[PDB]
C-alpha cells in the first residue's frame, strides 16, 4: 500500500475502465456547479448542511493501554526486532509528515529531488478539531 | 416522485376538535381509527411522554398504512418517522437486538443551537504559501465591501475550499465561519485582462455594502444514532452512509446518554421525539418481543407503532398460537386500534379519489361497474385496473374510459378466485405439491 | 453464428392499436397473453406509474419467459431490464433484504446529457514565462504559461493560469506529446506520445496516439446513461483520497454492505433537483423475477412493504406452482406459492397449452431458424413424437437429427434420421419406465 | 415539563432505619415482604464481601419485578456499577455467548483509582528541528530532536524531543501562537487553542481563545478515575493509545469482539491486586441484572452455573415470569420459572403478589399525580374497576388519551365521559381476542 | 507430466470411427456402443460450436461406466477447449451463494483465443552507459546486449532508462526485451559470472546464457475464459483473486460490460469463441434453489454444454420432501436428454480386466483371469480390479512374475467384498455398535 505506483499500462489488454471507474476519476478535480460533480458528492454536502465542523465530541475511552512487552532476558537482538517491529520507519513516515523547512534543505540545499522524498501525509484527517485526541 | 399507492393522502383530514370530516385530505370513511390516530398524533407532538406502543389491527386491504401515512404526513418536518418492516431485522452482520436498539435510537432528533458568523464581500488579493510536497498550507486573504477591508487568515480546509470553485480576486463570495462553505455569488470587477484556460461565463453581480461581518444563529436537527455512529470509532461518518456500524458497545451509549442531558441542562440542545412504525410486525421472532418489552421502559423511547393482519397464527421461534401473533405480555402493554371493513358507498369515493390521483377520467357507468367488481372482488384489484383501463381506451384514441374497456381489461387480467379456479380445474398441468405434472398434452 | 433456446423471439408481433396476429415476431398462438404484455408495455412506456406488478402463471413449457424476453426486447435497449432468479437472492454476505433493494434499484434508469469543452493535439511549445518583476528568495517565478497547440488542420496557441505548471510538471508532459486540457479546471493528462515520434528512436515503447483530428477547440454534447445503484455505490465507496484506510480497501476484497436508507434519500432529492433544472431525465424499466416459488415469506413481506415505495420499477414475476405450501411455512397453502397478500397486490395473466399445429409450426419455425432442412414426412412425425412426450423434447432433438444427416453427407432431414435420433437419446417418461421395472439401483 | 416512562415514580425501597416498610412510601405502594428481602440484598451488596450471590425474582405479569431491582439500583447509588441486561442481547453474531455473557460478568465490578500524570503545558514560543547528515540513508527519519520552546506564568521552559513525540505534536497541527498539553504518561498531545496574547478578530477556523496557563510548565497532578475491569481487558486486547505502529493503526481499523482468553484476564487480576496492595486502588463490586431470564438456553444456564463459582463474580438479580415450562434448547425437562434445577439449587428465590382494589387505585393515583393530570374521584373508582376488570397496565396506559380528550374540550379536569370515549376509542387485549374470534378473513 | 496410474488411465478418447460407429475394442473403451455413439453426437455438437445452453443427462446404475465416458470425451475433446470438471458437493461454500459459485463453474467452461506476436531480443548484459543532456529532458543509453554467437548495441529511450533503473542490472545479468512492445523482464544471472561475488544473496538466480540469434520472432496463441476477465476487471490486483480463490460474489455490471465487450471483439475480429464443456459428477446432491438456477441459466448464449451423471434411482430431491426420478425435479429433466448405460456381461468384463491388468504390468495366468471373472459376475467390477493389483505383490512376495490361480485364492481370503462382510456383522450384531449406541465390548457373560 506504502509504495504503491501508478505506473502506465498498455492499452492492448484484456483490462477494462468499467461505469464505476469511469465516474470516480472525472469528479477527482471537478468543480462546483457541474452536474456529474454535483451527483457524486452527497457525502460532502451531508457534511457541511448539518454543521458537523463545529460539533462536540461526546465520548471518550476509558482506558488506554501500549502494546504488551515482550522481554527476552539477556539478548540485545530481539530488543532490535521488537523495536524495528514498533517503530518502523517506513510505515511511521507514511503516518507523519517532514518539516517544511526541512524539505527545503533536502530539495534546494542538498540536491535531492520530490519523486524520491520518503511517502508522507497518509494519516485519515479527523471530522474536527474537537476529535483528534482524548483529552 | 411517482404516482405511488398512498400518494393521494396529504394529512389525517380531522378537525380543531380531533373530529373526523367524512372526505377530507385522501382519507374517506374510519371515523373512530381516524380519531384515534389523531389522538395519538396530539400525544406525540406534546412530547411529555415516552414509551408507549400502539398496535394497529383489521383484515387485509382496510388503510393501517394509510393511517400511518396520514399519521406521518400530518406529523410536520424535522420530526423523525422511522419506518421499517418486520424482516428488516434478521440481518447477517448485526446481531437482532442490536437492529431492534438501532432502529429505536433513530426516532429520537436532537435539536442542536449553533453560533455563526456569516462574511460576505469582494476579494482583493489571496496570497497561499504551501510546502514543496503540498502538504503543510497557510495563508492570508484580504476581502472587502464599500465601506471595510480586512486581512483575515486561511487554514488548510479553507485554503482546500478556495482552491475548488476557483476564485480570482475579483470574485464576490460569501463565508459561513461554522459550516465552512464557499460560495461564489458572482464577479463585480469585470477585470480586462483574460486568458483563455477558463470557460466559465460569471455573473455580473454588485458589490455589497454595509457590515462585512454579521452574526446568526442557526439551527439544525441530528437523531441520537448519528451521535452514536459518528462517536463510535474514527471514521464513522462513512459508516452512517455505508451501514458498516457493527455492534456498538454500551459505554458509548452511556456516555452519548449522559452528554445529551448536560446538553440539554446547559440549553444548548433540546429533545424532539418520534414515530417508530414497525409494519408487518408478526414476522418478528420471540426474542424481539422479549428486547421490546424493556426497551419500552427507557427514558429515551420512541411513540411504537405496529400494524398486522393476523387472527390467531402461530407466534414465530414458539409452538403455539397467540391472538395477532403477539405474545401476552407484550399485549399488556399495547393500546389497540381496531379497523373495521369498507361498505361500498366508502369504495366507491375511494375508487374515485385514485381515479383522480392516475390522472384519469372516468364514466359513470364505468365507475359503477368499478364498484360493483371492487364489492364482489378485493378493493386493491379495482383499483389497478384503472391504469389499465386506461391505457387500453388510450389505445383506441379517445381520452374517456368506457364500460368496453373496464370489460376488455376484466377479461385480460384476472382475479384470485379466477385464478384458483383455472388451476383447481386443470391441475394436472400445474406442478403439484409432490412434483408431478403432466406435460404431454396427449 | 450462435443460437441458445431462444432468438427466434423478435417482439410481440402486435400491430399499432389493435390484436396480435397469429404468426408475428417468432410467436405462435397464445394471442390474450401478448394483448395483455402489449397493455403492459404501453404502460411502462408511459413513464407515471410506480410499483406495478404482474404474475404469468402457466404450466411447464408455455412461454413465460419468451414473454418476458418479449417485452425486454419491444420496450428497446435504453429502458433497464434486470433478469433474475429467486434463488439469487440468498447471499453469505448480505442479508437477502439488502439484496432485493440492490434488484430493485438497478432498474431505474437516469439519462444525464452535459455539454465538454476541451483542448487537445500535439504540444509544439512549452514555455513558462518568467515575470517582470521577480521576488526575492524565489527562482523562476512564473505570471503565466505558454502552450502552443497542434492537431489536424488546426494550431493555436494559448495563454494559460500560472498554477498549471506544477500539474504540467506531474504529468511530465514534454514536447511533442499529446495533451487533454478541460477548459473550466485545467487538469491536463498525458494521452501519449505522438505517432510522428516513433520512427526517429529505435527502442521507444510508449503507446503512440494518432494525431487528433478537427480544431483544437470544440464543444461536444455528450450523453451519459447510469442507473441508480451506481450512484448509490459510487456515494458510498468512498472517493479517491491519500489516506491508508481508501488505498487499504482498493487492494482488498470488495465486500458487499448494507447500504443506509439516507444516502439513497440524499441521492433521491439531489436527482430530483437536476430533474427540475431540466437538464437530467428517469427512465424507469423492468425487474424480472423468475421463478418466484423459490422465495422465502421474509422476502415476500418485504416485496410487500417495497412496493409501495415511491420509485420502485414495473416487476415481472413467473411460476408454474398450483397449490403448493410457501416456503419457510407449514400449513398455508396458496395458488402459485405465492402468499394471499402478495396475490391481493398484482394481476394475473394466464398461459395455456399449445395444439398440434401449433407445435408443428413452432418446430418448423425452430427448424429454419438454426438453419437446418427439414422434409415434410419427418416435420410430421416430430409434430406427432412431440405431442407424444413433450414440445421442449422434440425442440431439443433436432440438432441431434442434423450431426446424424450431416454424417451421411446428406442435407435433408430424413424420417430414419429421426428415428436413429429416439433411439439413441431418451426422455423423461421411457426413462421413469426403465426405473421403475430394474432393481440395479437404477 | 419533564419526561416520564412506566417509572420515575420510583425513588428506592422506601424502608425504615430497622429494615421495616411503610406501605406508601418510596412511590412503592405494598410488596411489603419482597421490598425487605431485597433491602436485606442491598445490605449484602454493600457489605462487599460476597461472591457470586444470585436471586431470583418470580412472580406473575405487571406484579412489580423490575421496578425492584431498579429501586434496588437507586438504593445502591451511582458510584456502585450496575449493569441492566435482557436476556435475548447474549445471542450475537461477532462472538460466542459464552464470551458476551464473561464480558457482561467483569463488566458489573468497578475500580476506584488514585492516579498521577506527568504534564508539560504552555504557550509555545519557538519550533526548530535539527536535520539529519543521511536523510534518504533507509534508516532513522528525517530529523534528529526538535527543539520546543514553552512559556506559562512565571515560567518558561526549553525542551528537546525525539521525532517520536514530535510526529504526535504535528499530528495535532501545533503552530506557533498555540496552547498546547503534553502528557508524559502516554505522549499524547492536546492542542488547546490559541493563545489570548495576540489579535482575536483575524480568524477564519473558529477558533477558541485561551488564557496563559497558570503555575510552572512541568506539573504533577492527582486524578481520581473510576473504570471496570472490563475496560482493562478491552483496552489492552485491542492496544490503542501508544505512540507505535502497532497502536497508531489500531484507532484506523473497525473494531471487532474478539474471544478474551483467561490469560490476560488473570495478568489484568495481577495487576490489579498490586494496585490495592500499594493502597492506590479499591475494589467496588457490583450487581447484574438480567432480566427475562427464560429466553436463555441450557448452555448459557450451563456456563453460568460454571460461572457463579469463580472468586470475582457480581451479585445476579434474575427475573421470570412462567409456571412449569420447558427450558429452551430441550425438549423434555420441564422446571419451575424456565430455570433449570441445577441453577435453581443455587438460587434464593424472591416471590412477589399480585394486587388488590385498593392497591391499584393508590397506584393509579400516583401515576396520576406524576403525570401532572387532575382526575376526579368517580372517574378514579371508574378506572379502579376498569384496571380489576381488564389489568393493571392497561388502566395505566390510558390515563394519558384521557388527559388529551379533556384538553381538547377546554378543560383541566378528568371526567367520567372521557374515560367512555378512551374505552371507545383503544381497546384491550380481551376485548381484540374477542373480535378476532367472531371475524371472518383473518383479523 | 505429475502422475501415477489412476482408476481410469487407460482411456484415451472414444472409440469409434469417421461415421461415428464404434469399434468393441478401441483406444481403452470396452463395449457400451449406443452410449459411445451418443456421446460422439455430443462430441461433434460441441466441437461445431453454434449451439449453446444444452443439458445432457448420463443415467445408470453404478460401475458401468458414466464417469468412463465423460473421461472418454474430455481425451477426445483435444487441447485448449475448457473442460470443467466439478462434483455436486463443491458448490456448498461458507464464503460463496450457490449461484455464485454455479455461475464461476458455468463461466470457466467458455473462453477466447487471442493470438500476439513476439520480438524478443534477449541476450546478456555488457555494458550500460546512460547519457543525460544538459537540460536533463532527454536520455539516451548506450546498451550492449550479447548473445553466444553475437553482440550488438542498441539506443534505448527514456522510458526503458526509467523501467531499468528500476530492478537495476548489474552489467552480466541476463534480460530480454520486446521489441513491438516493451516489455521487461530480468532472468536472473549469468553462469560466466557466477564465481566473482563469493555469496549470493537473498534475490537472485543464475541462468544459461541464451544461444542463436539475438532477435528472435514467435506468435503465441492464448486461451482466456470468461472467469479470468471476470475476475481481474473488478479488483486492482485481481490474479490473487485467480489463484487464491477469494474473488466473492462478483457483481453483475461488470459481466454484462464483459460480455459486451467480448461480443464487440468478436466482430472486429481480435479474438474468437471458444465453447466447452461443463461436467457435473453426482448431480443428485444439488438442492432445488441449484436447479432453479440451472434451468434459468441454459438459455443464455455464452453457456457451455453441460454434462450430468446420476446413478440414483426414484429418490428424494435435497431440499424437498417427495420423491423424483434421478433425484431431479421435473422441469429440469423437461430441459434435458438422457444416455442410458446398461451393466455388462461376462466378455465385457473379461476384456475390462485384461486391459487393466495390462495397464498396471501385471501378467496374468488365463485360470487366474477366469476366476477373477467369475468374481467380477458375482461381485462388482471394481472388486476384480483391486483383486488383480494386491495378487500382483502377494505373488511378488512368493518370488514369481506371473500371477496364479493361489495368489488370486489368497487375495480372496485377505480381503472381503461387500457382501460377506455384510453377513458377518449380522451374524454377530451383538459386538458392533447399533443404531442405539449398545453394544457389549465383555466377551463372557
Ligand atoms: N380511508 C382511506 N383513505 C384512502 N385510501 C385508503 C383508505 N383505506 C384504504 N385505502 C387504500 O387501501 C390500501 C391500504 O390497504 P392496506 O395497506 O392493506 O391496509 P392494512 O395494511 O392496514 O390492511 C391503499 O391502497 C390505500 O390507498
Ligand atoms: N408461442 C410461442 N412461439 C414460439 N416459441 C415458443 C412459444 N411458446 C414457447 N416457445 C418456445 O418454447 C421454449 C420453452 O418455453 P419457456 O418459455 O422456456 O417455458 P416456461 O414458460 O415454462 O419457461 C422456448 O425456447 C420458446 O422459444
Ligand atoms: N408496588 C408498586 N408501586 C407502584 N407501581 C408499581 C408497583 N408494582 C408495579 N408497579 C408498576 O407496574 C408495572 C409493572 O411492570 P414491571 O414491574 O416493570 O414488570 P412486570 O410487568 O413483569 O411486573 C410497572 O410499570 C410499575 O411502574
Ligand atoms: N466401457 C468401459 N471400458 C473400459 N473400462 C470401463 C468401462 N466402463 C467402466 N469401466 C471401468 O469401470 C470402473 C468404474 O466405472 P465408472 O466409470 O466409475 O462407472 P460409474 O461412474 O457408473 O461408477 C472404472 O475404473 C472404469 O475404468
Amino acid at each position: 500500500v506504502i509504495e504503491r505506483t501508478n505506473g502506465p499500462k498498455n492499452t492492448d489488454s484484456l483490462s477494462f475502465k468499467t461505469i464505476t471507474q469511469e465516474l470516480l476519476e472525472v469528479t477527482r478535480n471537478a468543480p462546483s456547479e457541474g452536474v456529474m460533480a454535483s451527483l457524486l458528492n452527497v457525502e460532502k454536502h451531508a457534511y457541511e448542511r448539518e454543521y458537523l465542523n463545529c460539533i462536540q465530541r461526546g465520548y471518550h475511552p476509558n482506558v488506554s493501554a501500549p502494546p504488551v512487552t515482550i522481554e527476552v532476558l539477556g539478548s540485545s537482538h530481539v530488543t532490535n526486532s521488537i523495536n524495528n517491529e514498533l517503530f518502523d520507519p517506513l510505515i511511521s513516515q507514511a503516518l507523519s509528515d517532514i518539516p517544511a523547512i526541512t524539505q527545503y534543505n533536502m530539495h534546494v540545499k542538498k540536491g535531492i529531488p520530490v519523486e524520491d522524498f520518503p511517502k508522507t501525509g497518509l494519516f485519515p484527517e479527523p471530522l474536527n478539531k474537537n476529535f483528534s485526541s482524548n483529552i | 416522485s411517482l404516482i405511488a399507492a398512498h400518494s393521494h393522502i396529504t394529512g389525517l383530514g380531522l378537525d380543531e376538535n380531533l373530529q373526523p370530516r367524512p372526505t377530507s385530505e385522501g382519507m374517506v370513511g374510519q371515523l373512530q381509527a381516524r380519531r384515534a390516530a389523531g389522538v395519538i398524533l396530539k400525544m406525540v407532538q406534546n412530547g411529555t411522554i415516552a414509551g408507549r406502543a400502539v398496535l394497529v389491527a383489521g383484515p387485509p386491504s382496510t388503510g393501517k398504512t394509510a393511517l400511518a401515512m396520514g399519521v406521518s404526513q400530518s406529523l410536520g418536518k424535522d420530526v423523525p418517522f422511522t419506518a421499517i418492516a418486520g424482516s428488516e431485522i434478521f440481518s447477517l452482520e448485526l446481531s437482532k437486538t442490536e437492529a431492534l436498539t438501532q432502529a429505536f435510537r433513530k426516532s429520537i432528533g436532537i435539536k442542536i443551537k449553533e453560533e455563526t458568523e456569516l462574511i460576505e464581500g469582494e476579494v482583493v488579493e489571496i496570497q497561499i504559501d504551501r510546502s514543496i510536497t503540498g502538504g503543510h498550507k497557510q495563508g492570508k486573504l484580504t476581502i472587502k465591501t464599500t465601506d471595510m477591508e480586512t486581512i483575515y487568515e486561511l487554514g488548510n480546509k479553507m485554503i482546500d475550499g478556495l482552491t475548488k470553485e476557483k476564485v480570482l480576486a475579483g470574485d464576490v463570495i460569501s463565508i459561513d465561519k461554522a459550516s465552512g462553505k464557499i460560495t461564489k455569488l458572482g464577479r463585480s470587477f469585470a477585470r480586462s485582462r483574460d486568458y483563455d484556460a477558463m470557460g466559465a461565463d460569471t455573473r455580473f453581480v454588485q458589490c455589497p455594502e454595509g457590515e462585512l461581518q454579521k452574526r446568526k444563529t442557526v439551527v439544525h436537527t441530528v437523531s441520537l444514532h448519528e451521535i452514536d455512529v459518528i462517536n463510535s470509532r474514527t471514521q464513522g461518518f462513512l459508516a452512517l452512509f455505508t451501514g458498516d456500524t457493527g455492534e456498538i458497545r454500551s459505554e458509548v451509549r452511556d456516555q452519548i446518554n449522559t452528554k445529551v442531558a448536560e446538553w440539554k441542562e446547559e440549553g444548548k440542545a433540546e429533545i424532539v421525539p418520534g414515530v417508530l412504525f414497525i409494519d408487518e410486525v408478526h414476522m418478528l421472532d420471540i426474542e424481539c418481543f422479549s428486547f421490546i418489552n424493556r426497551a419500552l421502559e427507557d427514558e429515551f423511547a420512541p411513540i411504537v407503532m405496529m400494524a398486522t393482519n393476523r387472527g390467531v397464527s402461530k407466534t414465530r421461534g414458539t409452538n403455539y398460537k397467540s391472538p395477532h401473533g403477539l405474545p401476552l405480555d407484550l399485549l399488556d402493554r399495547s393500546i389497540i386500534i381496531t379497523t373495521k371493513s369498507y361498505n361500498e358507498q366508502e369504495i366507491k369515493t375511494i375508487l374515485s379519489i385514485r381515479a383522480q390521483e392516475e390522472e384519469v377520467e372516468l364514466s359513470s357507468d364505468a365507475l359503477d361497474l368499478l364498484t360493483k367488481t371492487g364489492v364482489e372482488t378485493s378493493l386493491r384489484y379495482s383499483s389497478n385496473l384503472i391504469s389499465v383501463a386506461q391505457q387500453i381506451a388510450m389505445k383506441r384514441k379517445n381520452n374517456t374510459v368506457e364500460v368496453e374497456d373496464v370489460k376488455r381489461a376484466y377479461l385480460l387480467f384476472l382475479d384470485s378466485a379466477r385464478s384458483v379456479k383455472y388451476v383447481q380445474e386443470n391441475e394436472s398441468q400445474y406442478i403439484d405439491d409432490q412434483g408431478n405434472v403432466q406435460i404431454s398434452i396427449a | 453464428t450462435r443460437t441458445a433456446a431462444h432468438t427466434h423471439i423478435k417482439g410481440l408481433g402486435l400491430d399499432e392499436s389493435g390484436v396480435a396476429k397469429r404468426v408475428e415476431g417468432g410467436f405462435v398462438g397464445q394471442i390474450e397473453a401478448r394483448e395483455a404484455c402489449g397493455v403492459i408495455v404501453d404502460l411502462i412506456k408511459a413513464k407515471k406509474m410506480s410499483g406495478r406488478a404482474i404474475l404469468l402463471a402457466g404450466g411447464p413449457s408455455t412461454g413465460k419467459t419468451a414473454l418476458a424476453l418479449a417485452i425486454s426486447q419491444e420496450l428497446g435497449p435504453k429502458v433497464p431490464f434486470c433478469p433474475l432468479v429467486g434463488s439469487e437472492l440468498y447471499s453469505v454476505e448480505v442479508k437477502k433484504t439488502e439484496t432485493l433493494m440492490e434488484n430493485f434499484r438497478r432498474a431505474i434508469g437516469l439519462r444525464i446529457k452535459e455539454t465538454k469543452e476541451v483542448y487537445e493535439g500535439e504540444v509544439t511549445e512549452l514555455t513558462p514565462e518568467d515575470a517582470e518583476n521577480p521576488l526575492g528568495g524565489y527562482g523562476k517565478t512564473i505570471s503565466h504559461v505558454i502552450v502552443g497547440l497542434k492537431s489536424a488542420k488546426g494550431t493555436k496557441t494559448l495563454r494559460l493560469d500560472p498554477t498549471i505548471y506544477e500539474s504540467i510538471q506531474r504529468e511530465k508532459v514534454s514536447i511533442g506529446d499529446v495533451i487533454y486540457i478541460e477548459a473550466n479546471t485545467g487538469a491536463v493528462k498525458r494521452v501519449g506520445r505522438s505517432d510522428a515520434y516513433a520512427t526517429e528512436f529505435d527502442l521507444e515503447t510508449e503507446e503512440y496516439v494518432p494525431l487528433p483530428k478537427g480544431e483544437v477547440h470544440k464543444k461536444k454534447e455528450i450523453v451519459q446513461d447510469v442507473t441508480l445503484h451506481d450512484l448509490d455505490v459510487a456515494n458510498a465507496r468512498p472517493q479517491g483520497g491519500q489516506d491508508v484506510i481508501s488505498m487499504m480497501g482498493q487492494l482488498l476484497k470488495p465486500k458487499k454492505t448494507e447500504i443506509t436508507e439516507k444516502l439513497r434519500q440524499e441521492v433521491n432529492k439531489v436527482v430530483a433537483k437536476y430533474i427540475d433544472q431540466g437538464v437530467a431525465e428517469l427512465i424507469p424499466g423492468v425487474l424480472f423475477i423468475d421463478e418466484v416459488n423459490m422465495l422465502d415469506i421474509e422476502i415476500f413481506t418485504y416485496l410487500n412493504k417495497a412496493l409501495e415505495s415511491n420509485i420502485a420499477p414495473v416487476v415481472v414475476l413467473a411460476s408454474n406452482r398450483g397449490m403448493t405450501t410457501v416456503r419457510g411455512t407449514e400449513d398455508v397453502i396458496s395458488p402459485h406459492g405465492v402468499p394471499p397478500d402478495l396475490i391481493d397486490r398484482l394481476l394475473i395473466v394466464r398461459t395455456l397449452p399449445y395444439d398440434k399445429d401449433e407445435i408443428r409450426t413452432i418446430i418448423e419455425r425452430r427448424a429454419t431458424v438454426e438453419r437446418l432442412q427439414v422434409e415434410s414426412s419427418a416435420l410430421d412425425l416430430l409434430a406427432t413424437m412431440g405431442t407424444e412426450t413433450s414440445l421442449r423434447y422434440a425442440l431439443q432433438l433436432l440438432a441431434p437429427c442434423g450431426i446424424l444427416a450431416q454424417t451421411s453427407n446428406r442435407k435433408e432431414i430424413v424420417v430414419n434420421d429421426v428415428n436413429e435420433a429416439k433411439l439413441l437419446f431418451l426422455d423423461a417418461k421411457r426413462s421413469t419406465k426403465i426405473l421403475e421395472t430394474s432393481a440395479n439401483y437404477l
